[PDB]
């Protein structure tokens, strides 16, 4: 049967990210892919997986505006203010698109330290529970280029996620309760 | 340059269609792989795995009192036990169980079920059992005396301490039962408490197939 | 091939879980592979039965809050902690697809032993032992025991031998 | 001859539905095939066939405003407002296309659990005459994907359905009195 | 990359073309075929029936 | 013609990605390459360096 | 390791200038790469090296505006006024792109007379120290060809250069004091 294996069963690629902004300015998402319970009860089921991300943005606004969506790994510095210098610099992958085009796409590849993602981690960092150090795998930056018109401008974007090239190992039973935080597994 | 013109359908946005993605750091490598022990390739080798489900279907039974039945012996005599709807979407004993919860996912299945019973009590008990399956085409016997004309095995905790139990398979369209009845009554020494126990396990066949993936209403 | 010491189980009693790594730090020492042998005693007379199993990164959960558990509740060591919810492993999965894990089934009227082989299993192929439960052994009552009489303590007790330590 | 074959018997690519909605404010019309007299009757003719959909949405406004078109097959729910968390599932096939484009295309292959679909059933479902619950194929939901600007909007959505890779069985005479419903075959 | 110019007629719709479609459901398995009896291929089939 | 259609991702400007461009100065010729000393391939030579 | 070559540790494809005009009227930009201190201290390591540019430019607006983008090579003449008829002039590369379609894109092979760059100089010219006169490659002006809106305009061209087909020579030790002016290597 060609449909339920697990490389066809984690590829459903759903929206982790909405939120919009008004014309602080840029939006900045973590890419911790526990945003969404539907997708996050079915990562719950192995312990180890490897995949990669597959990014898609899309953008609707209520006009010829041209977006930066910049993407940085762990270590790197993340900007603070829209026109730092942290977006002129060039070691860290960058995609400029517009609005009328069809909408952008980029894929990340697997870049944890191990050889798999540690879905959970019973050990502590330093000295934190349940928070590996090697597992995340950075942000993305989306803001704007251009002078801001004066008028009633409202961006919306719209962040896909499509985990393909799948890998699982040690199935595991599910989660029954509700969830209390994204932090942790309280009940 | 070769001449070309556009389809209708150009520069929509799939949402489950594959095709191949321009790379954000090209040129780098990742870590390697490693033989990690416990791989899995398809889930149906997940919902053949064992799993309890929860025999005692009665309400006022909260937490880890609903995997085990009691039997006690200045109780019943010639009294069916238990049941189980053969209804993996609707609720009920099947519910919470891993051959449940994975096909919640898929709307299409197909497949035999097996189903393994297992005593707990002391060493001396001794007593028989009878464990009626009825197609969905027949009524659930609710008398013994029409009980013998299904299909029937008759179970001697004593002589054997499990027993298995091999449901033929029907697909879901748009329903089946597996009863019990106490055969005789439990005789048990002195010294041992009166109170058994039975636990019930379920795994599918390697015929189990699933067809149509949606999502789940399982969880909030 | 060492031993821990052995715990009572009543009809109150109600799981016991020890972290692999951390609750054999403590004796003697400072790849691994585990081998764990769990013997229970008890007469023909007794009833009930348990389940070994032996979960690979068990991440706890607190009960009824948002506070995650801290240095103690976590690394209690060589002692063993108690579940507050067996029936949904502290965690909300349940304990009816936990055989899912390597286990077995201690089962008073047929058996009273059982043997696990745990073998290496992290991604890294280095691991701190300080910082990081690797394996978590759990047995959980499931029957609960029963004579004519009160209960019994039917003394269970847990023999942990690794191999290739460092 | 190459003219009268049934898979070029069948395959004319005609309207189905066409409903606007004026700026509830979602499009959802049921797949049922059923909707012309015309393409109706020459479905008349046989007993069982099996093909695929492929549907073309053709949109026009009376901007540059962005559609999504969702297909939800049966047992799985529909959505009843326009902003609700079924329209955020991945599990179903969604379409996220704009207006200036040329116009979407999408085919829905063969979902009956049976080896072709009953045009005709003697027969009852339960305890109806002429409904059987393994014919239907579901039903796709169009809403829009913007915030609603205060001006004249009418926009005007049209289907179209070309059954390709037909295959017939037992042909039966055609009808000759006009239809009075379309729930059965009354005169 | 491949250079190229636009035919006129390009993003037309005609109704009548048979192109390939992009799937709704990848790697979805229909039920399979079954020998049902009295299959027609052509209509000249039916018009000699008296 | 062939017939074809635009994926998403059309038309954005990445900066890590590499692919043909068109020349400035078709037919130019540089200036040929000589052999001169200390060339460095990789920058694991310079860190071998005490 | 496919990371650490040389070919790859210098293909980052950062900005190097970006400097706006509003509606003298057309931008002048002098190709030396010494514009940024994070790219000019990645090529102070190296001595000697040779490569090509790929020019990249991206033009936002504060409207369906014409651009041309020349390049002109050293010793031929550079225009003072938009309307001059050294832009008419064919024996230099010119590109026309507008604003809607995607960025402009050329590439400008190895012009040195020499076998390499020379990023250092001992040496004199005439008679200037550190100027090295077959060093330098050209400078690129950017007009606007369209006659002016009387309206509010805000034109802000970005420049890429993404250095490829690297080969060096002759690795020397990185600074580590911050650099006084960008003729020289003052401290």
């Amino acid at each position: 049967v060609s449909e339920t294996l697990v490389e066809n069963f984690l590829s459903r690629a759903a929206l982790v990210s909405k939120r919009s902004f008004e014309y602080k300015n840029f939006f900045k998402w973590t890419i911790n892919t526990r945003s969404f319970v539907q997708l996050r009860r079915k990562l719950e089921l192995f312990t180890y997986l490897r995949f990669d991300a597959e990014i898609t943005i899309l953008t609707t606004v209520a006009p010829d505006l041209t977006l930066q969506a910049m993407f940085v790994p762990t270590g790197a510095l993340t900007p603070e203010k829209q026109d730092s210098f942290h977006w002129q610099s060039g070691s860290n992958a960058s995609v400029f698109f517009k609005i009328s085009d069809p909408p952008a796409r980029i894929t990340i590849p697997f870049m944890c330290i191990n050889s798999a993602y540690s879905v959970f981690y019973d050990g502590f960092a330093g000295f934190l529970y349940g928070i590996n150090p090697a597992d995340t795998i950075g942000n993305l930056c989306v803001r704007i280029v251009n002078e801001h018109q004066p008028v009633g401008f409202t961006v919306t974007v719209r962040v896909y996620m499509k985990p393909k090239h799948i890998k699982a190992w040690a199935p595991r039973p599910p989660r029954t309760l509700p969830y209390m935080s994204i932090a942790n597994a309280n009940y | 340059g070769v001449p070309t013109y556009l389809l209708p359908g150009s520069g929509q946005f799939l949402t489950t269609d594959d095709h191949s993605s321009a790379p954000a750091l090209p040129c780098f490598n990742p870590t390697p792989e490693m033989h990690i022990p416990g791989q899995v390739r398809n889930m149906l080798e997940v919902v053949q795995v064992e799993s309890m489900m929860e025999i005692n279907n009665t309400e006022s039974a909260v937490g880890m009192e609903r995997l085990k039945v009691d039997i006690s012996a200045l109780t019943d005599v010639d009294q069916l036990l238990f049941n189980i709807p053969l209804d993996i979407q609707l609720d009920g004993p099947l519910r919470n169980t891993l051959v449940g919860n994975i096909s919640r996912y898929y709307t299409h299945w197909s497949g035999s079920l097996e189903m393994t019973f297992m005593f707990c009590g002391s060493f001396m008990a001794t007593g028989k059992l009878i464990l009626c399956y009825t197609p969905p085409g027949g009524s659930c016997p609710t008398t013994r005396e029409t009980a013998m004309l299904g299909t029937h095995i008759v179970w001697d905790f004593g002589l054997q301490s499990s027993v298995t139990l091999i449901i033929p398979w029907i697909s879901g369209s748009h329903v089946g039962y597996v009863t019990c009845f106490m055969q005789t009554n439990l005789i048990v020494p002195s010294e041992s408490s009166d109170t058994c126990s039975l636990i019930g396990f379920i795994a599918a066949k390697d015929d189990f197939s699933l067809r149509l993936m949606r999502d789940s209403p399982d969880i909030g | 091939f060492y031993t821990l010491k052995s715990v009572k189980w009543e009809t109150g009693s109600t799981g016991w879980w020890w972290k692999l790594p951390d609750a054999l730090n403590n004796i003697g020492m400072f790849r691994s592979g585990f081998l764990i042998h769990v013997q229970c005693n008890a007469t023909k007379f007794h009833q009930g039965a348990l389940l070994v199993v032996a979960i690979p990164e068990h991440q706890r959960g607190a009960h009824n809050t948002n506070t995650s558990p801290g240095f103690d509740d976590i690394m209690k060591g060589e002692e063993g902690g108690t579940f507050n919810h067996p029936y949904v492993l502290d965690d909300g999965t349940s304990l009816a697809c936990a055989t899912i894990f390597p286990h077995q089934w201690i089962n008073l009227r047929t058996n009273n032993s059982a043997t696990i082989v745990l073998p290496w299993m992290n991604a890294a192929p280095m691991d701190f032992p300080l910082r990081h439960n690797q394996w978590t052994l759990a047995i959980i009552p499931v029957v609960p025991l029963g004579t004519r009489t009160t209960s019994s303590m039917v003394p269970i007790t847990v023999s942990i031998a690794p191999m290739c330590c460092e």
